[PDB]
C-alpha cells in the first residue's frame, strides 16, 4: 500500500555515529510498528530495532531506532561504530493485507588499515593452446581499501580489448580481491615478446609480467 | 425499591466500545452489591484510586459512572491517574485526584475473529492531550503540516483514528482487553447508591 | 534451535513455472504467520507475500509484481511452507528466502522478521546450462626449487553459478584461494582457483583441483603439472 | 505503581531542634499519605493519616503537611524518646500500598565516658570446655570506642567479638559488649584477662583487668 | 486493642509454614486485616489483605505463593506460606486496617514474627551467669547479665524477674559467630547495696527450639 | 429457590383476548428482564417479545406488533403477556422466562439466555363448542395375538382420558395423539394386543371420560 | 433476521453414545450471543449453554457447546436415558431467534409392525359417516408407507395420520392411519385394503375386509 525509503548508502569513521532515516510514502509512519534488520554480505537478515525503538536480547544498546511524525519517518541510530557493523541495513513495516521493506541502507566503516594488492599473473596454458584460445589470468588479492584499477600491457603498448575483469569483493580477511582476464588468439600470445597485468591501487602500481616460454 | 445496580449489565455485555468513543453508563438510586467484584479469577487487573476496595461495601456515593472499552493489554497501563501515551493522551484520560476503580480482563475470545476483529478504534492523533473524562468523537483529517488538508488525506494529512489488528495469533499484550472503569462521586445530594444494609 | 530450510530453485527459462519449499522447525509453525522475501543480485528486499496461521483464517496476501502468477501454501503435517511460481519473468531472478518472527512478538498476523532460512537461488533466463573448461593454471618453472611456488585451475566460459572448487579432493587447503567470477559480455561466468605449495614437491607431489557445477552435473579432476 | 521517596536519609539533632523530614511520591497522592515511627524492636506507630490528621494519643509535637506529590513531617521540638526510623505510606492507590524507605533520626548528645566492666567466664561455661570474658561499655556517646583485649599483656585478635546497643530512649547513650572466647586450655595456660578502652571521653585509654582465679 | 504475631522460625528453602497473629480488645470481625513484612535491610513490603466480605488481596511477589485467612469465631489471622525462598527472609507483622471516611491507613501493627530461610536446623542456647563483682561494680551501681550463647536462627528474646525489671536494662544485638551460630548478652545496672538481699534471674526464651531458661545470676562476695 | 409460575389454561373465541401471567419468585425481580416465548403443538418456538422489570421498556417480534402488550408489576413481582385479536394460529404453549439476552436497566445486549421458565400457559382459540366424544368399537375378527380398540371421534376441547378395563389392561395398551378435524373437533384411538385364545372369553372395555363435557362413556368391546 | 438451521431434524443415537448436534447461522453470528436449550418430552425447555460455550447452572457436565462464526456444535458427551429429548439453539446477535429443533431419539434395532384393519361399527354408519382404520402395531423406524386402497382405486386427501413416541418398554413406535368417507361413499364400494410398507418387511403386508363379511 505504502513504500518506504531509505538512503542508498551512509559511510563514517569507528567510534562515531550515523542515522539511517526510513521515509513513509503514504499514511503515517505512527500508523503500524516500524522493525529494522542488519544484513552482512554472504548471510540471511536478522532483527536489530522490532516496534519503532525495541532491541532483541544480544543486540547492543548501540543499535536504536526512534520515529518522527513530521517527516513521515522511522530512523535507525548506530553509535560507537565497531567493523562489524559494516553490513547492509534495512527497515520493514506493514499494513493489515501486506508487508513493506525499505530499498536499504549500506553502511561502511571510514577507518580501517591501508593494504596494497598481493597480485599473481598465469599466462595461457597448452592445454587452452591446444584448444586454440589464450587467457591471461591476473589474480588481485588482500588489497584495503575495495578500489583498484587494473591496465594490461602488450610489451609497451595498454590493451583494452579481449579484457573482463571484476568488480572487487570482500574476503574472509576484511580486504578485497578482483579478477582479470585478457583475452587472446594463439598468435597474439606470441607476436610480442610479453604482456604485463598492472594493478594501481591508492595510487601505487604494483606489475606482473609473462612471456611464451 | 432497592433496585440493585446493574454492575452485571457492564461485565456481562456482549459487546464493548472503542476507546475514541468509550461507553458511559449512569447508575444512581440502588442498592450496590461488591462482591461480585472480590475475588476475581477473570480479571488480569483491579485497582481502586482514591478507595480501599473493601470499603465499597461500607460507603455511599451520589452517582456510580461505569465506563467501558477496548484496549491492548499493553494499554491497560495507560488507564489510571498521572499516565501518558496515545490511549491517556487521545482516548480516555483518567484525572490525577480520581476516586473509582479501574478493571481489565483478556477478551481474544471475544473480541479477536477468524479474518481479524479491524473493528475496534483508537485515536492516532489530536491537536491537544484530552480534559479528563473528555471523549472526542472527530473524523477530522489530522493536518501534521504546515500545509492545509482541506478534509482530505495525503503527504503528512491522515485519518485521525488506527483500527487495532486484532488476529487471534495476537501475542498476550498486543491482545484485546476488555476495560470497565468505576468512577465514584460524591457531592451535596443524597448519596443515593449504598453498599449492603446488612 | 529455530531453523528454516529453502528447497527448490536454478535455472528456468522465461513464461516457464517453479515450486519452491520450505522446512521449518524449532517453534509452533501451525501458531506462525509466514511470509516469502526475495532479494535480487546486488539489490535490496522485496515481500513476495504472506500467509497467516490455520488461527487466524489461513488468508494469503501478495506484492504487485507477483499477484496471479505466484501461490503460497503450507502443509502444517510436514511443518512446511510452499512458493508456487507460474508465468516466470526476468525480473523474478532473486535470492528467496521463508521468513516469520518470535510468537512473543505478533501483532496482525506480522511482527518482525527475526527468522530467515539459507535462501534458494532462482535464474530465470533465455539461456540454457553451460559446463565449464576447467585448464590447470602450472607453476611458473622459475623461482628456485627450494622456495614457494603458485599453481591454480580456470574454470572458464560457464552458466549459470555457482561454481565449486577443492585441491586433492579436500586434502589441501592452506595457502587456497578461490575468487570471485567475472561474469563476461557472452552472458558466460569464468572463475579461478590458486594454492601456494613448496617448490621442491613439485617433482615428487601430485596435485590436482575438483571442480563441481551443479546446474550441469559436470565433475571434473584436473591434475596441475609444471612446465 | 507510586514509589515513595525519603529526604534526608539519616538525620542527627539535639533535643529541643526542630526536625523536619520530607517524603515525595513518584505520582500525585492527593492527601492520601500517612507517617508512621519505628523504634528499635517495636511495632510500627501510625502517627499521621490525610498527610496531616493526627492518630490518637501522638504527642502534639508531631505535625504533617504537603499535597500532590511532595509531603512533611515536622517535630517542632526533638525529645530522647524520638530516637527512630519514620517511614511515609501513600494510601491513594490500592490494593498496592507502597511505604518510603525510612528516615533514621539519631540524637546529637553531649559526650559521655563509658562506665566499663569486665566478667570472667561461669565455673558452668570452663566446664562446657569453653571460656567467654566478657567486658562492657555502659551508658557511652559517641558510638566509636576503640576496645582491645590482652592476656598476660599480650594483644589479642581475631578471638574476640563485639555488639553495640541501639541509641537509648532516654539518656540517648549507647552501650558496647565486647566478647574474647577461648577454649578451656586457652583460658587456663594465662594469669591476667584485660579490656582496654579507648573512647574521646576518656584522657587516656582506660583498662579494666582480673587474675584468673580472683572472684 | 492488640495483636500478636506466633508460628515464626526457620524454614527449608522451597518449603511452607503458616504465620498465625491473635487480635485482643476490639469487634475482630468488623475490622479489614493485613500482613506486612521487614527485611533487615530492603524496606516495608505489603504482602496481603483480607478484608470483611471474603475479600482477598496481594502483591504479585505473593501470587499463588502465600494465602491469607481469618478465623473470626477465634479472633484469629492467618499467613499459609509456600514456595519460600532465602528473600522471603523477613520480620512479617499482622495489621489492622482502618479508615477515616476514604482515607485508609494501618492503625495497630503487632509486635511482628521472624521467618528464616535457609537450609540448616535449629539449636536452642546456652545460657551462662555474668554474676557481679567489684570488678562490676562502680558508684553504689553493680553490673550483671547472661551470656546467651550458641543458637540458631534468631530470635532469642530476654527479661529480668518475670519482666518486673525493664530500668538500666541493656539486651545487645545478636553476633553471629564464626561457628555459624548465634550468640548475644543481656546486662542490667541494679544498685550494689541490693546484691544478696534481692534475687535476680534473666528469663530467655527462644520459639525456634521451644527453649526457655530461668537463669538465676548469683552475686560474687568479691 | 428461583422460580416462575404462569396462570393455569385458558380456552377463547376469535377476535377475544387471554392474558397470560408470570409471578417471579426467588432471585431480585428489577435485575432481569422476561421474555416470553409460545410452542404450537408439535413444533418449535416462536419468541413473541421482552419486558425490562425495572423501567416496563418492551420489544415485541413483527409478527406481535399492535396484538401483544407486556407488562410488570414490582410489588407482586409478577409478569404478563396480554393478546388481543385472537385467533387459530394462537393456540399454543405459553411461556415466559426470566432473561439475560438483553439488560433491564440500559436495554442493551448480555451474554447469556433464557435461564429460568414457568410451566408454560396452554391457550387454544377455536369457534368450536365442548361437545363430550362419540365412541365407536373398533371390533376384532379371525392368529396367535389380536387387536382391539376405540375410536374417540367429534369432541372439543382437548383432553379426552381412556384405560382398559377399569385400568387393569394397561399392557399391549396405545392410545394415539388427537388430530383436530376440518369440523374443528378433535379425534383419537385407543388400541390394545390380547390374547386370541381368550379373544371370546375375556371381557375388554375402553373408558373414556372428557373431564370438560363431565361426559363418561364406558365402552364394551367384543367381535360381530 | 440471522436464521438458525439446525440439522439433522431427528437424531437416531443409542443410549451411552455421543450427542453431536448442528446448530448453523444464516450470517456470522457474535460468539457471545449464542444459546443452546434441552425439552424434555411434556415439559418446558431449561437453558443448557449460552456465550456458544458456557453451560448454565445446574447442567451436568456431559453437556457442553461450541463453534463460531457460522458453525455452532452441542455435544452430550453420553445420552443418559433422560437426554432423549429435543434440543434447540438461539441467537440473540441480531433481534431474537430460535433453531428449527433437533429431536434426539433411541436408535432401536429393526422391527416388523403388526398391521391390523378395522371396518366402520353399524353406531357411527348410522350417523352417516364411516372411518376405517389401520393399526401399525410396535414398529421401528418410523418411516412406513401405508396406501389405502378401496376396489383397487388408492385414496388421498380422505385419510389423516396419528403416530405415538417412542415406548417406554421396548423403544419403538406404532401408528394409527385412518380413512372417513361418508355413510354413502363407504356403501358406493365394497373391498377395503390398507397395503403396509416398511423395513421390518420381505414385501408389502396388506390387511383387508370385505364391507358386510
Ligand atoms: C455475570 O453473570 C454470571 C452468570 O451468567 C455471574 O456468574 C457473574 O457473577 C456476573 N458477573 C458480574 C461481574 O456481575
Amino acid at each position: 500500500n505504502f513504500m518506504l525509503t531509505q538512503p542508498h548508502s551512509v559511510s563514517e569513521s569507528p567510534g562515531k555515529t550515523v542515522t539511517i532515516s526510513c521515509t513513509r510514502s503514504s499514511g503515517s509512519i505512527a500508523s503500524n510498528y516500524v522493525q529494522w534488520y542488519q544484513q552482512r554480505p554472504g548471510s540471511s537478515p536478522t532483527t536489530v530495532i522490532y516496534e519503532d525503538n525495541q532491541r532483541p536480547s544480544g543486540v547492543p544498546d548501540r543499535f536504536s531506532g526512534s520515529i518522527d511524525s513530521s517527516s513521515n519517518s522511522a530512523s535507525l541510530t548506530i553509535s560507537g561504530l565497531k567493523t562489524e557493523d559494516e553490513a547492509d541495513y534495512y527497515c520493514q513495516s506493514y499494513d493489515s493485507s501486506n508487508q513493506v521493506f525499505g530499498g536499504g541502507t549500506k553502511l561502511t566503516v571510514l577507518g580501517q588499515p591501508k593494504a596494497a594488492p598481493s597480485v599473481t599473473l598465469f599466462p595461457p596454458s597448452s592445454e587452452e593452446l591446444q584448444a586454440n584460445k589464450a587467457t591471461l589470468v591476473c589474480l588481485i588479492s588482500d588489497f584495503y581499501p575495495g578500489a583498484v584499477t587494473v591496465a594490461w600491457k602488450a610489451d609497451s603498448s595498454p590493451v583494452k580489448a579481449g579484457v573482463e575483469t571484476t568488480t572487487p569483493s570482500k574476503q574472509s580477511n576484511n580486504k578485497y580481491a578482483a579478477s582479470s582476464y585478457l583475452s587472446l588468439t594463439p598468435e597474439q600470445w606470441k607476436s610480442h615478446r610479453s604482456y604485463s597485468c598492472q594493478v594501481t591501487h591508492e595510487g601505487s602500481t604494483v606489475e606482473k609480467t609473462v612471456a611464451p616460454t | 425499591i432497592t433496585n440493585l445496580c446493574p454492575f452485571g449489565e457492564v461485565f456481562n455485555a456482549t459487546r464493548f466500545a472503542s476507546v475514541y468513543a468509550w461507553n458511559r453508563k449512569r447508575i444512581s438510586n440502588c442498592v450496590a452489591d461488591y462482591s461480585v467484584l472480590y475475588n476475581s479469577a477473570s480479571f488480569s487487573t483491579f485497582k481502586c484510586y482514591g478507595v480501599s476496595p473493601t470499603k465499597l461495601n461500607d460507603l455511599c456515593f451520589t452517582n456510580v459512572y461505569a465506563d467501558s472499552f477496548v484496549i491492548r493489554g499493553d494499554e491497560v497501563r495507560q488507564i489510571a491517574p498521572g499516565q501518558t501515551g496515545k490511549i491517556a493522551d487521545y482516548n480516555y484520560k483518567l484525572p490525577d485526584d480520581f476516586t473509582g476503580c479501574v478493571i481489565a480482563w483478556n477478551s481474544n475470545n471475544l473480541d479477536s475473529k477468524v479474518g481479524g476483529n479491524y473493528n475496534y478504534l483508537y485515536r492516532l492523533f489530536r491537536k491537544s492531550n484530552l480534559k479528563p473524562f473528555e471523549r472526542d468523537i472527530s473524523t477530522e483529517i489530522y493536518q501534521a503540516g504546515s500545509t492545509p488538508c482541506n478534509g482530505v488525506e495525503g503527504f503528512n494529512c491522515y485519518f485521525p483514528l488506527q483500527s487495532y489488528g486484532f488476529q487471534p495469533t495476537n501475542g498476550v499484550g498486543y491482545q484485546p482487553y476488555r476495560v470497565v472503569v468505576l468512577s465514584f462521586e460524591l457531592l451535596h445530594a443524597p448519596a443515593t447508591v449504598c453498599g449492603p444494609k446488612k | 534451535e529455530v531453523q528454516l530450510v529453502e528447497s527448490g530453485g536454478g535455472l528456468v527459462k522465461p513464461g516457464g513455472s517453479l515450486r519452491l519449499s520450505c522446512a521449518a522447525s524449532g517453534f509452533t509453525f501451525s501458531n506462525a504467520w509466514m511470509s516469502w522475501v526475495r532479494q535480487a543480485p546486488g539489490k535490496g528486499l522485496e515481500w513476495v507475500g504472506r500467509i497467516k496461521s490455520k488461527t487466524d483464517g489461513g488468508t494469503t496476501d501478495y506484492a504487485a509484481p507477483v499477484k496471479g502468477r505466484f501461490t503460497i501454501s503450507r502443509d502444517d503435517s510436514k511443518n512446511t511452507l510452499y512458493l508456487q511460481m507460474n508465468s516466470l519473468k526476468t525480473e523474478d531472478t532473486a535470492v528467496y528466502y521463508c521468513t516469520t518472527g518470535s510468537e512473543t512478538y505478533y501483532y496482525d498476523s506480522s511482527g518482525p522478521f527475526d527468522y530467515w532460512g539459507q535462501g534458494t537461488l532462482v535464474t530465470v533466463s533465455s539461456a540454457s546450462t553451460k559446463g565449464p573448461s576447467v585448464f590447470p593454471l602450472a607453476p611458473s618453472s622459475k623461482s628456485t626449487s627450494g622456495g614457494t611456488a603458485a599453481l591454480g585451475c580456470l574454470v572458464k566460459d560457464y552458466f549459470p553459478e555457482p561454481v565449486t572448487v577443492s585441491w586433492n579432493s579436500g586434502a589441501l587447503t592452506s595457502g587456497v584461494h578461490t575468487f570471485p567470477a567475472v561474469l563476461q559480455s557472452s552472458g558466460l561466468y569464468s572463475l579461478s582457483s590458486v594454492v601456494t605449495v613448496p617448490s621442491s614437491s613439485l617433482g615428487t607431489q601430485t596435485y590436482i583441483c575438483n571442480v563441481n557445477h551443479k546446474p550441469s552435473n559436470t565433475k571434473v579432476d584436473k591434475k596441475v603439472e609444471p612446465k | 505503581d507510586i514509589e515513595m521517596t525519603q529526604s534526608p536519609s539519616s538525620l542527627s539533632a539535639a533535643v529541643g531542634d526542630r526536625v523536619t523530614i520530607t517524603c515525595r511520591a513518584s505520582q500525585s497522592i492527593g492527601s492520601y499519605l500517612n507517617w508512621y515511627q519505628q523504634k528499635p524492636g517495636k511495632a510500627p506507630k501510625l502517627l499521621i493519616y490525610a498527610a496531616s490528621s493526627l492518630q490518637s494519643g501522638v504527642p502534639s509535637r508531631f505535625s504533617g503537611s504537603g499535597s500532590g506529590t511532595d509531603f512533611t513531617l515536622t517535630i517542632s521540638s526533638l525529645q530522647p524518646e524520638d530516637f527512630a526510623i519514620y517511614y511515609c505510606q501513600q494510601s491513594y492507590v490500592s490494593p498496592t500500598y507502597t511505604f518510603g524507605p525510612g528516615t533514621k533520626v539519631d540524637i546529637k548528645r553531649t559526650v559521655a565516658a563509658p562506665s566499663v566492666f569486665i566478667f570472667p567466664p561461669s565455673d558452668e561455661q570452663l566446664k562446657s570446655g569453653t571460656a567467654s570474658v566478657v567486658c562492657l561499655l555502659n551508658n557511652f556517646y559517641p558510638r566509636e570506642a576503640k576496645v582491645q583485649w590482652k592476656v598476660d599483656n599480650a594483644l589479642q585478635s581475631g578471638n574476640s567479638q563485639e555488639s553495640v546497643t541501639e541509641q537509648d530512649s532516654k539518656d540517648s547513650t549507647y552501650s558496647l559488649s565486647s566478647t574474647l572466647t577461648l577454649s578451656k586450655a586457652d583460658y587456663e595456660k594465662h594469669k591476667v584477662y584485660a579490656c582496654e578502652v579507648t573512647h574521646q571521653g576518656l584522657s587516656s585509654p582506660v583498662t579494666k583487668s582480673f587474675n584468673r582465679g580472683e572472684c
